[PDB]
């Protein structure tokens, strides 16, 4: 046996492993507080999704004004709405966080858990964008409409799996009951990935910003990180609950306050801040098949960063050509948001297709390149 | 002319690992052939090594530095492992080479 | 004994004129430090909120026949009498000892202990292949709650 | 010494400390409450229905 | 449009004093136990 129950124990054993006795390296910066955010988040998206989905139903029928009940008529159904929308937003803020660090600090290396990390993103986005069909506005229906639409571009395969997909002919009903699901569903594949993540991460434990071996300091997770992330939470925190609760339609488009009509297009058709920077660049070639690969590459090209590394040192913290890249590339993604919200018109659809060309090069080609030019810098 | 040579001292300081008391070597991501070339380090210079990045650490969390007097100066880096890199490589391609034809 | 914790281990009182420590010292193989500070702290820990009167019962007895083994022979006894004039101003003698010694009880050790362990920061001073004991914090946090 | 007899009376013990917390926050919420609501009115004085309630609470018709 | 209009302001309120209040104390306690940490000093002592 064991002297103390948190050792032996198989379960307090895994809590003590994973968050207590854990040998996390003594100078991790705040960077590294995305991750139990991410969890947290997760964690609460889950709890404010069951309450609101105990009062909705999914028809087309009633579908918006379910909503519209659970927030006029439910207690605080209106404050667990709230929560629930503007959550999936700090989700992604997080991720995205947690995405830039890891690519600043050369974390890919730990290539599963960097490849685990981009199917959570993917799962994460599928699940915001099924979810997003829920309240039936004319948003959730033409969002629904104009990518789902997309899949009839592919070959062949395409006509089919698209009103497969719908369950008709269009966006509609079937389509609506299958949205639910999935959306109650993909969540828990989320928490259950997410497991895996952390397990091949454990294997070798964080990285730290200086990118070299932190063996020779180590220090147990608690007290250091679990009040270090206790703290990291409630900064966030203020700003999503005050942004929430002070100005709750700031994200949201009015366009989803008005019930879905298939008989009338809405002038502007776009999606949630998350999604502006891929909108852009599905937009930017013209070409309906051409623009789909676009768009898929847009986010798998992440499988590819692990094998575009060139640097002989981990991070960037020492490699200041780099740093400059990175925060152009950061920039470029701003870029690429802001116009992802502006019509197809000059001057938007030459600087969308630049910024998109720009972003592709960046990283395929700039990136492995100034880190080859920066190893002979240093006579390597 | 010394070309070449004001580039690498430009880098090596805009790099500033020397703000950190860091070796130049002491930055290298440890990949399979640098596992190596650590193992056949003489006791002495492994433990200067290990003490300059436990240093290193130290100061990275305290969010702090060296004073500008104890940084590394770029001709008086010593390239202590390079030597022992450089062979370990030489060593694998020869067996890698070897084991294809 | 039973979970190999360590080589060997001894608690102390050492005193002086105005001050004093008052801990343990411990040799253990680098794996089985952790579980013997562990099992030192938690020891320690019983004392300021478990003690009972078997335990001192015993003590009591160990500490006289202790007392006894000082005075076992002339060094050891002017020894005794050269440190009890420079430090009590005066002899103790065995029989008046053995009354301050007659009257602790469980009830007393627990609140001396508590008095001067219960939530204090202690000092530590480890030497040789430490890694596996760790963080003055953890330290700290064992010195409360039984 | 509030410090040093609140160190003694409430900090020492676990067991006294979270019984602290529970009438700490008994207190706190009942106090912090009051407070929050009283500032909000007063920050609205004459909008609220409870305050333009007289004209029609039993003196109307 | 929304009749929680009122009643989300004042729990606004509500929520921004405590997470003034919160965020506070968290500061505290996390560099009060980080304070090891930051202070801590170390040397090289070779056999030399
Ligand atoms: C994708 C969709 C894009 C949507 C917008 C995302 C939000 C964009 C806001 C920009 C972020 C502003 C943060 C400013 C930080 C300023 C700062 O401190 O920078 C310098 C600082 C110096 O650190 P060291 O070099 O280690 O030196 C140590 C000595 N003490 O650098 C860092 O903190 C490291 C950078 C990590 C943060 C990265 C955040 C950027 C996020 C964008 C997402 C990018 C990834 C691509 C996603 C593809 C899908
Ligand atoms: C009004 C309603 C009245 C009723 C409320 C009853 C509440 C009862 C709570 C139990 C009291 C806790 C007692 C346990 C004491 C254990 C302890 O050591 O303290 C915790 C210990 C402190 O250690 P020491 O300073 O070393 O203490 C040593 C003292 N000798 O750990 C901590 O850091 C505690 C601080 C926790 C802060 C975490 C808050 C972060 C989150 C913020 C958002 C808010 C939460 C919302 C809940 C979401 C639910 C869906
Ligand atoms: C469901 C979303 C996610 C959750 C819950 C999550 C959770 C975690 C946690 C808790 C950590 C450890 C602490 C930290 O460094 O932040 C971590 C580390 C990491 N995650 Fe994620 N993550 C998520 C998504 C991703 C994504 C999208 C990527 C990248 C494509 C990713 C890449 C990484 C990597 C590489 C690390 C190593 C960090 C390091 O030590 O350098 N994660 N993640
Ligand atoms: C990874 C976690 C999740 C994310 C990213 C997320 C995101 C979303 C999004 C973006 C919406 C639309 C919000 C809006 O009205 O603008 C939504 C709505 C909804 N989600 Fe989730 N959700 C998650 C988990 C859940 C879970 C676990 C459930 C069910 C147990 C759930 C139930 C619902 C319901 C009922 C709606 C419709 C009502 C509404 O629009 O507010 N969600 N979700
Ligand atoms: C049901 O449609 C939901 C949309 C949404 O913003 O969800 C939060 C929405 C609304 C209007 C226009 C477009 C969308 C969805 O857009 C996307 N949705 C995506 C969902 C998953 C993945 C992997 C990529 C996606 N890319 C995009 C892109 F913006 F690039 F078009
Ligand atoms: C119970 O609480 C009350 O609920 C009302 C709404 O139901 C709010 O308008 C009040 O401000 C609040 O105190
Ligand atoms: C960071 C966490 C902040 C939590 C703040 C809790 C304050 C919410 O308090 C709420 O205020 C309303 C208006 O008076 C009341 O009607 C609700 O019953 C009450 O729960």
């Amino acid at each position: 046996m064991a002297p103390n129950i948190r050792k032996s124990h198989p379960l307090l054993k895994m809590i003590n492993n994973s968050l207590i006795d854990l040998p996390a390296p003594s100078n991790i910066s705040a960077w590294w507080n995305f991750g139990s955010l991410l969890a947290v988040c997760l964690m609460t998206q889950i709890l404010t999704g069951l309450l609101l989905a105990m009062h909705y139903t999914a028809d087309t029928s009633l579908a918006f004004s379910s909503v519209a009940h659970t927030c006029r008529n439910v207690q605080y159904g209106w404050l667990i709405r709230n929560l629930h929308a503007n959550g999936a937003s700090f989700f992604f803020i997080c991720i995205f966080l947690h995405i830039g660090r890891g690519l600043y600090y050369g974390s890919y290396l730990y290539k599963e858990t960097w490849n685990t990390g981009v199917i959570l993103l993917l799962t994460l986005m599928a699940t915001a964008f099924v979810g997003y069909v829920l309240p039936w506005g004319q948003m959730s229906f033409w969002g629904a409409t104009v990518i789902t639409n997309l899949f009839s571009a592919i070959p062949y395969i395409g006509h089919t799996l698209v009103e497969w997909a719908w369950g008709g002919f269009s966006v509609d009903n079937p389509t609506l009951t299958r949205f639910f699901a999935l959306h109650f569903l993909l969540p828990f594949a989320i928490a259950g990935i997410t497991i895996i993540h952390l397990t091949f991460l454990h294997e070798s434990g964080s990285n730290n910003p200086l990118g070299i071996s932190s063996d020779s300091d180590k220090i147990p997770f608690h007290p250091y990180y679990s009040f270090k992330d206790i703290l990291g939470l409630t900064l966030m925190l203020t700003p999503f609950l005050t942004l929430a609760l002070f100005s709750p339609n700031l994200l949201g488009d009015p366009e989803n306050f008005t019930p879905a009509n298939p008989l009338v297009t809405p002038p502007h058709i776009k999606p949630e801040w998350y999604f502006l920077f891929a909108y852009a660049i599905l937009r930017s070639i013209p070409n309906k098949l051409g623009g789909v690969l676009a768009l898929a590459a847009s986010v798998l090209i992440l499988f590819l960063i692990p094998f575009l590394h060139k640097s002989k040192q981990r991070t960037m913290t020492f490699r200041p050509l780099s740093q400059t890249l990175f925060w152009l590339l950061v920039a470029n993604l701003l870029i690429l948001t802001w116009i992802g919200s502006q019509p197809v018109e000059h001057p938007f659809i030459i600087i969308g297709q630049m910024a998109s060309l720009s972003y592709f090069t960046i990283l395929l080609i700039l990136f492995p390149t100034i880190g080859t030019l920066e190893n002979k810098m240093l006579n390597y | 002319g010394r070309l070449m040579d004001r580039i690498r001292k430009w880098y090596y300081n805009a790099a500033g690992f020397n703000k950190y008391g860091l070796m130049r070597d002491d930055t290298l991501y440890e990949d399979d052939d640098v596992k190596e070339a650590l193992k056949r380090l003489p006791e002495d210079l492994y433990n200067e090594r290990m003490f300059r990045i436990k240093r290193a650490l130290d100061l990275s969390l305290k969010h702090r530095i060296l004073p500008k007097e104890q940084w590394v100066k770029y001709e008086e880096d010593k390239p202590y492992l390079e030597p022992y890199l450089k062979e370990v490589i030489r060593e694998r391609l020869e067996r890698e080479a070897w084991n294809k034809k | 004994v039973e979970h190999k914790l360590c080589h060997s281990f001894q608690t102390f009182n050492t005193s002086y004129s105005d001050t004093g420590l008052f801990g343990f010292h411990f040799v253990a193989d680098p794996l089985s430090i952790d579980d013997m500070m562990f099992c030192a702290q938690g020891e320690w820990m019983r004392l300021c909120t478990s003690t009972t009167e078997s335990e001192v019962k015993r003590a009591k007895n160990h500490l006289r026949s202790a007392m006894v083994a000082q005075l076992d022979g002339t060094t050891p006894v002017c020894e005794t009498i050269g440190s009890h004039l420079l430090n009590y101003g005066r002899r103790i003698s065995l029989e008046e000892w053995d009354s301050r010694i007659s009257a602790v009880d469980a009830r007393m050790v627990r609140d001396v202990c508590s008095k001067y362990i219960y939530d204090k920061c202690p000092a530590l001073a480890a030497v040789g292949p430490i890694e596996q004991l760790l963080d003055y914090n953890r330290i700290r946090s064992g010195m409360y709650w039984i | 010494a509030l410090l040093r007899q609140a160190y003694s009376a409430l900090f020492r013990r676990t067991s006294t400390f979270a019984l602290t917390v529970v009438l700490g926050a008994v207190l706190f919420e009942r106090a912090f409450d009051q407070g929050a609501d009283a500032i909000f009115e007063h920050l609205n004085e004459g909008k609220l229905w409870k305050h333009i309630k007289h004209k029609y609470e039993a003196s109307e018709e | 449009a929304e009749p929680e209009h009122d009643q989300r302001k004042r729990m606004g309120l509500k929520m921004l004093l405590i997470s003034a209040l919160l965020t506070s104390l968290l500061y505290y306690m996390k560099r009060h136990k980080w304070s090891v940490l930051k202070s801590r000093k170390m040397a090289y002592r070779p056999p030399k």
